């Protein structure tokens, strides 16, 4: 083992980026989504 | 609207009430269904399957 400290600095903070991407896409889609869907239940209740 | 026709049916059961004048202008005709569509706002809650 051990000539793998340099590439661990460059792939980390890759892996952490992908890893945050994906997370701030799979929560950030559907929270819009959801923000949609409760203005549109709202305005057809308003509607009702 | 069964009851409307119970006077009438009496004034016309005495036809010696001279009908008063009325002034009877015919219904108005029932303003025509709103045709407002309820557009049934259909929430296609598409599940984006991420």
């Amino acid at each position: 083992w051990a000539d793998y400290v340099l590439p661990l600095i460059v792939t980390v903070p890759i892996v952490v980026i992908i890893l945050s991407v994906t997370l701030g896409l799979t929560i950030g889609i559907p929270m819009h989504r959801n923000k949609k869907a409760l203005q549109a239940g709202f305005d057809l209740s308003n509607k009702k | 609207g069964v009851v409307k026709k119970a006077p009438s049916a009496l004034k016309a059961a005495n036809p010696s009430v001279k009908k008063p004048a009325a002034f009877l202008k015919p219904p108005v005709q029932p303003p025509s269904k709103p045709e407002g569509e309820q557009k049934a706002v259909e929430v296609k809650s598409e599940e984006t399957k991420s």
